[PDB]
DNA sequence: ATATATATATATATATATATATATATATAT
DNA sequence: ATATATATATATATATATATATATATATAT
């Protein structure tokens, strides 16, 4: 069977991108660039764009991954700009269908560095539309301009055969994301989701995360429910021995 | 998958335990034969006549026998829970002793098939696992080894249920003792019964309602409402990519460098990195000293070690150019 | 001697008051909720300590009273300090049916366990399906669109019942439930033999009912 | 119930250790550093066998301990696992979260990560005794089996048509030398599966896609630029 | 006995997960699986799914199709059994 | 055991009443003498009781004693409407100091209706009713009707004392400064409480 | 006794002009590798030069303590970094020991080639050392 | 330069900040079986050589822990370096650290 | 039909108590 | 005159309980 591929990765209004379109390898993609070129904050988009569960994310230094720094802040707020901002996935499914994923940003208004997040998903774009011009509105000389949610489902429905969707809740997000081939499990519980961000967070900082290790059993072993039934079982008899016997 | 199977498809529309004990018998029977005749082994025909027709068929058929009379037992419990249940509006007061035998005997028959399925479930595991150890003889019996994992679950599912029904069953028969000792104990003759459902049906011709305590909730001050940051931001689109090539320059010294080097480990000569480095850089110009230094050094020290490094007398920083370049290495002698 | 307890509160009360399990129980009795015997942890709360509860809670002006079948609960008075309410004609409806599955043993085989659907068929069954069905909607003639408005009525105030202790939804399903003994208090117009029109009058006497 | 609870949990731990003990020839001995292979290390641990052997055999004998008032089900478990096997000298966790661990059958296996150092043999892998490269190649490592488990186990509920997307990270990636970086991306490739790395410096040079970034302040702003890289000239 | 398309469907996906079940027992909370995704392949939804699901089960139980137990603990709090008529319709086919 | 100066709290004759209102949400001032000093008294005490609640027994800087829930509050909570909090801000900013030559302490409806009218913007305003509408009969009736009902739901909450008869009337309390905002040095009140308005 | 010190006093804080922006509070959330790397020698040699400040009047007048620092997995910094810490270094006259897998090549200083190997079974550090380019 | 025990934990540079995970510090497989030494020599402003050191020794026992002996030296030649000091030049090939 | 309020569960960081192992000075056997 | 055992202090890090914030389901009301 042909494994599905991640295309490319789109970045909007970000923090230095303005509209940035990476197109990933069939293997591997490297970055590079002297330090703060921004490396990390492609990477931090392209995991938002993932695991979009705005509890999970946390952008600490590579140095101090892990370690309490006590910032009260996760990072991801300094790294978009103001008004709106994207995160996209492009993704050719073993079905060969290309499947363009996402996630509109926007920085919250206040003191409190916090941002609202909401996904989204398009299938059957046409292979000849790119991402980055799909989401921005060429006005101007040469001038194009970032076009918000609704009227980014005003331009896709006027189009054919394109289907948009957007969730109200990244359970359904994902939901449908493992349905397409792009995620190994399915997260449908909150657990489940943040096993699949410590399993990236991880992978992101590389080597042994104490988390893993620590878990291990969790995350290799599946969970049996005939054992939870057998001890209910026993705690029931356990508990009628006690009546019993008061 | 089996869905759009289905939809192309388009089609549409016993419980004596000296029965399971014969069955039960004849399980045996047939298993130890086919166990004995797969240890003594045969050819791929022999094996094939042995262990795939009476084996397979035998045993797929007289499991699903068993299964089939688990599950008319279950239709038996079901019309006895029903029967329970219309005594119960017929004789209210009276039918508790009724039903308490009914529960007894219920009970007796579940544990008799336990113990009946208990009595062969052990030695039918191990003629199993036998005939498992006696599948190896042959590597076509592959087939073998899916009847002795699939028969394996069956009969332990059995078992499974046969302890499940009474876990349940037994479950079920205190909430009825519970019932009489509940629901008819306060309503001895059932009158509040028939009163309430009369109440019922015409409780409209007296409408009345329950008090209930209806305490204040504690408003709270709303937070306040979240303001997106829009500003309409635009900018000048990136250009096409352009692209740059990587310099194999050090690739191409470093292949120099190590075909004037393997001499050494051809010949085994003692190489000095001191001298090697003199002579060598003295080819190039004064700024590319340093990244041919250590490239010779990165191909020198693959080969071999300095047996002087155990010696505990530290070597001294030979010279190696003019303008100050100093080396410290111990003659590489142990290759 | 002063800085004594015995001064201010009887040492029982202050006992009961300062337990881990008072400000849940208060909590939740002041909201409404009765108390059956399946809260086993609450109902010994309320029975080791029930006099002192009684006792405490006349302060304002309600009384904690404790049904014959062994659910305690709180009926305030006419000068009552916590506020007071009534449920509506149809949560008698479904109290009412609810007390027969109780009582009913033709669902003996559900053990307890009931589903909303069944609960509405029951309903239908003994009550007067178009007569109840104008309480909905006062132009209803058999409509499915009010049949369905009707379904979700009923589904609201089981919700509100159970808010109130007399149902529990299962620890994971909240589509199926188990009923309670306090279900028995709708009852308690014919818990006594007697002629209908006076134990009405006894009972909104005594506080238990109000008309409508 | 006892007993058959103590059978079902017998029979789930047989089960998982011949899975993974059958999973764990997936590894082609990959190359880090000293680190020359990465294993899986499951076994039944002898205390918790001897807590299934009183559970099966002997729980009349401890009824004491059980039908006390004082002591949940929970807390009574971990007394019991207490009062024999006392040489384990669990440390100040209480008895009631150390029982409810002892309620899930997992526990009862250590499941450890073995790396056949140099030519010491396989020795457990503890972070306080592995270089960076090492420690970052067997988390890889870790990281490829785990991803290759949930795949495994997710077989059934998805569509036999569809292969799940396969994608990893790896900043700082100048931590690795040339030897390690080649292990890894012939092991993700022989496993399909997709590395984005990072480095200050181009330390891939020959393999996939590579772009470089430039940031320039600009009209009191910033802008990122990026140049793709090609191997040769 | 009456067992249109989305029916059947549904009685062999659980024949089959019966076949596959480890102990031979199905919870209701796989039934509602099952027969939301049997609905999902026939791509038609009269009413929501768990409507569906409950009017086909008890449908089938009526119809002497499938047998019921009260289990509290069981994922859905029932546990559901083919009876000896299910299981002839379906190996009639299987 | 328990504490004793919290059980003389707790037996004092004024406690059920007055924890009756605190649990309803109302907010004690100075003006209720007796209530007021009593929490004065017993402040130490009736923090750690209605902690045990998983609430916080605050005194503002103002003076008012309220209760705060938490979000493992024991208490059933509720929150208040967007009209609610925006007439709160609007009797702040009319607790105001030419008020004494506007008002002299007592309030009308009609007052409260043209501030909240010309002072909002229009789009919350419909946002209140309802989206759809625009400058119409009905619905500033409704509007007048709504900011009525959150006049008694804020009177329930001892913001305001209707003055007492069936016409509304009222006068405004110093809890009131709740919905006001942090004052600076030299800052405007009217501005600051203007620009939070807006 | 935190009022009886002075030091609880004062409130200590890290600013960073970044970039076009003007002095902002260093968090290790809002920073890259390379910028909280530097930021933390920057800060490691402000305190040893505070320590050596504080103890010269217990020390005799011409004693002047070495000062020596680390940096383990240096290759997560730029040429650009390396060259700015260097400088720095050399004008605080500071040593540092800094460790890089052979990605980086400093042309200044001392550099040590090591090589692991198997001898005579035991584990063995071939070395060679260069000096004195630049 | 810091010979205590309490401090030292040369846990890996990831996990730089991270909680223990196991309960050595990393230091005893870092030793051979023997006596170790590790020594600093150092040049004061003075321009005195003074050679500070400490004594390692793998502690045989059920855990991984080892003994560290501090010391120091002074007045030694220039011209005689640490490792000639710590090691007897036998007539092996290879020399013998002397306690 | 959908905006909104409410209850519940989980992850995450803070703060405090406590057991463990090591370092230092003194006491006492060798 | 010495080295080991004791008592003291300290940092480490282990665990618990608390409090916060976010996501979810879902039940109400226009
Ligand atoms: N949340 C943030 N707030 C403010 N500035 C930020 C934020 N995130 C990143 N930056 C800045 O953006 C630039 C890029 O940061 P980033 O961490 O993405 O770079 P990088 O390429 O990964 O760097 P390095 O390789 O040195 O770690 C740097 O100046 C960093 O300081
Ligand atoms: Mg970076």
């Amino acid at each position: 069977i042909e494994r599905g591929k991640f295309r490319s990765l789109t970045l909007v209004n970000w923090n230095g991108f303005f509209a940035r379109t990476f197109d990933l390898d069939e293997l591997v993609t490297t970055l590079s660039g002297g330090n703060g070129a921004g490396k990390s904050t492609t990477m931090a988009a392209f995991v938002t764009a993932l695991i979009p569960d705005l509890t999970l994310l946390h952008f600490r230094n590579t140095t101090e991954a892990g370690a309490t720094s006590g910032s009260r802040d996760k990072g991801l707020h300094g790294k978009l700009r103001a008004g709106v901002c994207y995160s996209t996935l492009d993704v050719i499914n073993s079905r060969h269908q290309r499947v363009v994923v996402g996630v509109r940003l926007q920085q919250v208004a206040g003191r409190d560095r916090k941002v609202d997040i909401k996904p989204f998903m398009i299938q059957g774009l046409p292979t000849a539309i790119q991402p980055t011009q799909l989401l921005t509105e060429n006005v101007g000389e040469r001038q194009a301009r970032v076009l918000p949610l609704n009227e980014l489902k005003d331009r896709l429905d006027e189009m054919e055969g394109v289907q948009f969707k957007q969730f109200n809740s990244i359970t359904d997000y994902h939901a449908q994301m493992f349905d397409l081939g792009v995620i190994p499990k399915r997260l449908r519980s909150a657990s489940d989701r943040s096993k699949f961000y410590r399993l990236i967070e991880a992978s992101l900082y590389g080597g042994i995360s104490s988390a893993i290790t620590r878990s291990l059993r969790d995350y290799l072993l599946p969970e049996n429910s005939g054992v939870r039934k057998a001890f209910q079982d026993m705690e029931a008899a356990l508990r009628e021995n006690r009546i019993t016997l008061e | 998958e089996l869905v759009s199977w289905a939809r192309k498809n388009d089609f549409s529309i016993e419980f004596s335990t000296l029965r399971l004990s014969m069955q039960l018998s004849i399980v045996a029977n047939e298993l130890h034969r086919a166990a004995e005749a797969a240890e003594e082994g045969g050819d791929e025909f022999h094996w094939h006549r042995n262990v795939f027709a009476p084996l397979k068929y035998s045993v797929a058929e007289i499991f699903d026998s068993i299964d089939m009379s688990q599950r008319l037992m279950d239709e038996q419990q079901n019309f006895v829970k029903e029967d329970i249940a219309a005594l119960l509006n017929q004789d209210w007061q009276a039918a508790i002793a009724n039903c308490e035998q009914l529960l007894s005997e219920t009970s007796g028959t579940l544990r008799e098939l336990q113990d009946t399925l208990e009595a062969a479930g052990d030695k039918l595991q191990a003629n199993l696992l036998r005939i498992q150890d006696a599948n190896m003889g042959s590597g076509g019996s592959e087939l073998v080894d899916k009847l002795v994992f699939d028969l394996q679950s069956k009969l332990d599912r059995i078992i499974s249920w046969g302890q499940q029904a009474i876990d349940l069953w037994i479950g079920y028969d205190r909430h009825v003792h519970k019932f009489i000792r509940t629901a008819i104990d306060m309503d001895k003759n059932r009158i509040f019964s028939q009163r309430l459902r009369q109440s019922v049906q015409h409780y409209f011709d007296n409408p009345w309602t329950l008090t209930v305590a209806n305490a204040e909730r504690l408003l709270d001050m709303r937070d306040e409402e979240l303001a997106l940051r829009n500003e309409e931001v635009t900018g000048e689109l990136p250009l096409e990519l352009e692209y740059e090539e990587f310099s194999e320059i050090n690739d191409q010294l470093a292949a120099m460098i190590e075909k004037a080097l393997l001499v050494y480990q051809q010949e085994q000569r003692p190489l000095d990195l001191g001298a090697v480095l003199r002579d060598y850089l003295a080819q190039h110009p004064l700024p590319r000293h340093f990244d041919v230094a250590r490239i010779l050094v990165d191909q020198a020290v693959r080969l071999g070690v300095a047996e002087a490094d155990f010696s505990g007398l530290p070597a001294e920083w030979l010279a190696i150019n003019d303008y100050g370049a100093k080396v410290q290495a111990h003659v590489i002698d142990t290759y | 001697s002063s800085t004594h307890i015995e001064q201010f509160m009887p040492v029982k009360l202050a006992q009961a008051l300062a337990n881990s399990l008072f400000p849940e129980l208060d909590s939740q009795l002041r909201a409404g909720r009765h108390i059956g015997i399946d809260d086993l942890d609450n109902h010994a709360f309320l029975m080791d300590f029930q006099e002192q509860l009684e006792e405490f809670y006349a302060r304002y002006n309600v009384e904690l009273i404790r049904a014959p079948e062994g659910f305690f609960y709180l009926r305030p008075r006419s000068t009552t300090l916590i506020p007071r309410s009534v449920l509506s004609e149809l949560d008698m409806m479904v109290g009412k049916i609810l007390c027969y599955l109780y009582l009913s043993p033709e669902r003996l085989a559900n053990q307890g366990i009931f589903t909303s659907q069944e609960l509405y068929e029951e309903l239908i069954s003994l009550a007067d399906e178009g007569k109840l069905m104008k309480f909905v909607n006062q132009r209803s003639s058999g409509s499915d669109l009010d049949k369905q408005k009707l379904q979700e009525k009923v589904r609201t105030t089981l919700n509100r019942l159970r808010r109130l202790g007399m149902v529990y939804f299962l620890p994971n399903n909240n589509n199926k439930f188990t009923i309670t003994e306090a279900v028995f208090r709708f009852g308690a117009d014919v818990r006594s033999g007697d002629d209908p029109r006076e134990i009405q009058l006894r009972m909104i006497r005594d506080g238990e009912a109000m008309p409508v | 119930s006892s007993k058959s609870v103590a059978n079902i949990i017998r029979k789930t731990i047989q089960r998982e250790q011949n899975r993974i003990r059958m999973l764990n020839q997936g590894l082609q001995a990959v190359s880090f550093g000293q680190v020359r292979g990465v294993r899986l290390n499951v076994n039944v641990r002898e205390s918790h066998a001897i807590l299934l052997d009183v559970l099966s055999e002997q729980q009349e004998q401890h009824q004491d301990l059980f039908n006390s008032q004082r002591l949940t089900f929970s807390e009574a478990m971990a007394k019991l696992y207490q009062r024999l096997n006392p040489q384990v000298d669990m440390g100040q966790r209480l008895p009631q979260t150390i029982g409810e661990e002892l309620l899930d059958y997992r526990n009862y296996l250590e499941l450890d990560v073995e790396v056949n150092r140099g030519s010491d043999g396989w020795l457990k892998a503890e972070s306080g005794a592995l270089s960076t490269g090492e420690a970052i190649g067997t988390g890889m490592s870790i990281l490829v089996m785990v991803v290759q488990s949930w795949e495994e186990e997710s077989r059934r509920l998805r569509g036999k048509d569809i292969s799940p997307c396969r994608l990893l990270f790896l900043d700082q990636a100048a931590r690795l030398d040339a030897k390690s970086i080649a292990t890894l991306f012939e092991l993700c490739e022989r496993l399909q599966m997709q590395l984005i790395i990072a480095a200050p410096e181009n330390i891939s040079p020959e393999k996939g896609t590579t772009y470089k970034l430039v940031r320039k302040v600009f009209k009191n702003h910033e802008h990122v630029h990026v140049v793709g890289l090609r191997g040769f000239g | 006995i009456s067992l249109p398309v989305e029916r059947l469907a549904f009685l062999m996906a659980i024949a089959v997960l019966n076949s596959e079940r480890l102990d031979g027992e199905m919870s209701e909370g796989e039934l509602i699986d099952a027969f939301r995704e049997v609905c999902k392949g026939f791509e038609q939804t009269a009413e929501s799914v768990a409507v569906r699901a409950n009017n086909a089960i008890n449908d089938m139980v009526r119809q002497k199709l499938l047998n019921r137990f009260t289990s509290e603990l069981a994922d859905g709090n029932a546990i559901y059994r083919l009876t000896p008529l299910g299981i002839s319709i379906s190996d009639y086919y299987i």
